[PDB]
C-alpha cells in the first residue's frame, strides 16, 4: 500500500472514467 | 525535502552531491582531501550533512561543496531553481505556476473537493507538491494536469511548455 501504488490506481481511475464518459 | 533552490540557496536542503562538472562532493565532516572551513562542528545550523551541496557562507553564486578531486578545493553545484517557466520531460518534477488546462479551464485547487471529489489530497502526498491549483504530474501522466472548475470536466492535461522546443 505504497504512495506510488495509490497514485497509480488513482491515474487508472481517472483514465477509465474519461473513457466511460467518452463511450454519446 | 525540496530538491530545488530559491535565491542563493541558503536554505536548500536537497541531496545533490556532485558539482556542476560531475565531481563527487567531499563530506563536510571529512578533512581529506581538503580541510573545510565550514563543517558541522563549526557551523551546526547550516545543514552540512553527508556531502550535500550547501551554501553555509552565503556565496552569491549558490550552493557548492568541497570536491573529491585533490587538485580542486571546491566548486558550485548545478541545482534546479524552484517554479517553472517550463517542464523537463513529462513534468514529473514540474513545480511551475500554470493553472489552466489545454482547453483553457481554470484548475480546481488540489485541497478542494468542489466541483470534483478526488483522492489527490495534498497532505496524503506532500512530496508531490500539490500546491494551490497548479498543474502537476504526481502520478506519471503524459504531462502535468489538474482537476477542473468545470463541473462537466473532471480533469484535463495542461499545456506546459517544454524547456526544449
Amino acid at each position: 500500500l505504497t504512495a506510488d501504488a495509490e497514485l497509480q490506481r488513482l491515474k487508472n481511475e481517472r483514465h477509465e472514467e474519461a473513457e466511460l464518459e467518452r463511450l454519446s | 525535502l525540496s530538491e530545488c533552490k530559491t535565491g542563493n540557496g541558503k536554505n536548500y536542503r536537497g541531496t545533490m552531491s556532485k558539482t556542476k562538472n560531475g565531481i563527487t562532493c567531499q563530506k563536510w565532516s571529512s578533512t581529506s582531501p581538503h580541510r573545510p572551513r565550514f563543517s558541522p562542528a563549526t557551523h551546526p545550523s547550516e545543514g552540512l550533512e553527508e556531502n550535500y551541496c550547501r551554501n553555509p557562507d552565503n556565496d552569491p553564486q549558490g550552493p557548492w561543496c568541497y570536491t573529491t578531486d585533490p587538485e580542486k578545493r571546491y566548486d558550485y553545484c548545478d541545482i534546479l531553481e524552484c517554479e517553472e517557466e517550463c517542464m523537463h520531460c513529462s513534468g514529473e518534477n514540474y513545480d511551475g505556476k500554470i493553472s489552466k488546462t489545454m482547453s483553457g479551464l481554470e484548475c480546481q485547487a488540489w485541497d478542494s473537493q468542489s466541483p470534483h471529489a478526488h483522492g489527490y489530497i495534498p497532505s496524503k502526498f506532500p512530496n508531490k507538491n500539490l500546491k494551490k491549483n497548479y498543474c502537476r504530474n504526481p502520478d506519471r501522466e503524459l504531462r502535468p494536469w489538474c482537476f477542473t472548475t468545470d463541473p462537466n470536466k473532471r480533469w484535463e492535461l495542461c499545456d506546459i511548455p517544454r524547456c526544449t522546443t
